């Protein structure tokens, strides 16, 4: 009725702070893993050049 | 250009009938081919 309740009450703030920090850490890790994937595709100029060669020009 | 040439070179237009449809079509076939490889 008296002791354990008081110590739980004393615990509450630190645990709340640590859990908030942990959630912020999770969000930070989520953000840090995001990278934009710029792909490179075969230039169509080569395709045009091949087309010209096939024509025997 | 010394020397009398034998011919009056005409424009090489001989197959002007190269319907844009089939001309572009073959280009697309080649284009799709190169990309897949």
């Amino acid at each position: 009725d008296i002791m354990v309740p008081s110590f739980v009450y004393n615990k509450l703030p630190v645990i709340h702070f640590l859990q908030e920090k942990r959630a912020e850490q999770k969000l930070r890790r989520v953000l840090d893993e995001t990278y934009t994937e710029w792909t490179e595709e075969l230039d169509q100029a080569h395709v045009t050049d091949a087309i010209t060669r096939s024509l025997n020009i | 250009i010394s020397g009398v040439s034998p011919l009056l070179y005409f424009p090489p237009t001989t197959t002007s009938t190269t319907n844009r449809e089939d001309q572009i079509n073959k280009n697309t076939n080649i284009a799709i081919q190169m990309i897949k490889r």
